[PDB]
């Protein structure tokens, strides 16, 4: 006789269905078949149903608003003449009076979001024609966005969504679906946060490591938010269109005094393209920043040329300027030179040398 | 895949690695061609006529460089990996099938030289690498074949 199932929980899916889950006992080395008796009690319809499932979860379609769900689960050994376990403690779940599905949406700027609602008036489902939508109880949503998917549920479609401005503490938009002029207290939460984070990578003068820096200016408005840099290393080069890869690696980034997070890759692959993005893991959901692919061999900063000597040619009168090409990069090089009168403020005259094999330039003064 | 761009990038990568070795002051003073006994396993200047030979040579160099603890060497190993990949894509553009070279099976001996004399192994390995890269760069215009 196995122990009764523990951890009986009931949750609401995004599709509007009631998911009942339970945990198998940790002392049974054999699979268990479960019998779940659930009763749905409304003011008009009372139903009882027993279902036998091999899995540890059960789905109930179209959970009714303002109804009480009482669930009991018992278990049995799947193989052989097992003994049925005792019934677990009944779990009671009480619903609200208006259904929004999905209740919350995490989206980005410019996306299209569809919200569906079912409105109940005295345990009666209002037809979709009477349903009127409002934004933050301020203004009525235009009827062009209104769509009737079915006679019981209404929906609204939002196209080319902009960033929701913060109104005080609330950073989301509350969308209300109502029976005509009279509205309900509950709503749907729309979170359009700014995920456009610019990451700039830069290699050292010896091309041994690459430090990538990114700012946190647009993410300070949200508390309890965790930011993690995720990168994927390709075998060769960067693709023309960077994209989020399912297999990615986290990177340890440290905040500096200037408010920028720096992440150091050492060693670095010169001709392997790194597709990087920022993953924000909220309490409900995870968002990814638009990924950017960086090739280290193309981000060559390195140190300006050394051994710069500025002399004046004898009996010629031309300012001869010489230098030494730095170790990196080894591509063809162009040079920019500013020359002026030495003083408290120097009027810099500009010159450009586009010859790669040029090391000394004579200029008139 | 543009063949010309890959070839030019390959050239630039070779010069880059050569310059890296140039930065290493102790390697510059050592004769590349000169023979030192015990290091013979390292693929030094011996005619590297073909792409498969180049691939196996680079594979061995990567395998040797991986074992030596040096920050510069790890980057050089990465550049060598990229160089091999470039050679493989070129071999594909030439309709050649290059099998992926394994490194030397015979590393059970390299440990001894690394333990007894690290300095000799490092200077020789670097100078011979630079030499091998230089002849490879010379031959890359001669229309290398498989």
């Amino acid at each position: 006789k196995p122990d009764p199932p523990l951890g009986l929980h009931m949750e609401i899916t995004d599709d509007g269905n009631l998911k009942i889950s339970w945990s198998s006992p940790p002392l049974v080395p054999f699979p268990l078949q479960y019998q779940v008796k659930y009763s749905e009690n409304s003011t008009t319809v009372i139903r009882e149903a027993d279902k036998i499932v091999s899995a540890t979860s059960l789905l109930v379609d179209s959970i009714l608003p303002g109804s009480s769900y009482e669930v009991q689960v018992r278990g049995k050994r799947l193989d052989g003449p097992g003994i049925w376990s005792d019934w677990s403690t009944p779990r009671v779940f009480t619903t609200q009076d208006v259904i929004y599905f999905p209740p919350k949406i995490l989206t980005s700027v410019g996306s299209n979001v569809s919200f569906h609602c079912i409105y109940k008036k005295e345990n009666k489902i209002v037809p979709s024609k009477e349903i009127v939508w409002w934004m933050n109880l301020a203004e009525k949503i235009p009827q062009s966005q209104y769509d009737v998917v079915s006679d019981h549920v209404s929906k609204v479609t939002f196209f080319n969504l902009n960033e929701t401005k913060p109104r005080g503490k609330f950073t989301y938009d509350a969308v209300y679906c109502c029976n005509e002029h009279e509205c309900h207290h509950r709503y749907a939460e729309l979170y359009v946060i700014d995920v456009n984070i610019n990451i700039s990578c830069e290699t050292d003068g010896y091309l041994t490591k690459m430090t990538c820096r990114w700012s946190t200016s647009t993410i300070q408005s949200l508390a309890e938010s965790t930011l993690q840099l995720r990168y994927h290393r390709s075998s060769l080069y960067c693709s023309d269109i960077p994209s989020i890869h399912p297999i990615s690696e986290p990177k340890d980034c440290y905040l500096q005094s200037d408010g920028f997070y720096e992440c150091i890759f050492q060693p670095i692959f010169l001709l392997s393209g790194y597709t990087m993005w920022i993953r924000i893991n909220h309490s409900l959901g995870s968002l990814d920043s638009p990924p950017t692919c960086v090739l280290p061999d193309s981000v060559v900063k390195p140190l300006p040329p050394s051994s710069v000597k500025a002399e004046i040619t004898i009996n010629i009168g031309l300012l001869k300027i010489s230098w030494e090409k730095p170790v990196f990069p080894e591509n063809n090089l162009q040079f920019q030179i500013r020359y002026g009168l030495s003083g408290k403020e120097v009027q810099w005259k500009m010159y450009e040398v586009y010859d790669a094999k040029s090391k000394s330039v004579s200029l008139p003064v | 895949v543009p063949i010309q761009k890959v070839q030019d990038d390959t050239k630039t990568l070779i010069k880059t690695i050569v310059t890296r070795i140039n930065d290493i002051s102790h390697t510059q003073s050592v004769s590349s061609k000169q023979k030192v006994t015990g290091l013979d396993f390292i693929p030094g200047l011996h005619p590297i006529l073909t792409l498969s030979k180049m691939d196996q040579t680079l594979a061995v160099y990567q395998q040797i460089l991986t074992s030596m603890p040096s920050r510069n060497v790890i980057q050089i190993s990465n550049d060598l990996e990229n160089l091999r990949d470039l050679l493989h894509v070129l071999a594909f553009s030439k309709s050649c099938h290059l099998p992926w070279a394994s490194g030397l099976e015979t590393l059970d001996s390299l440990g001894g030289v690394l333990e007894a004399s690290g300095y000799s192994t490092e200077v020789v390995a670097l100078s011979r690498l630079q030499g091998s890269l230089q002849d490879m760069l010379w031959q890359l215009d001669l229309s290398p074949g498989c």
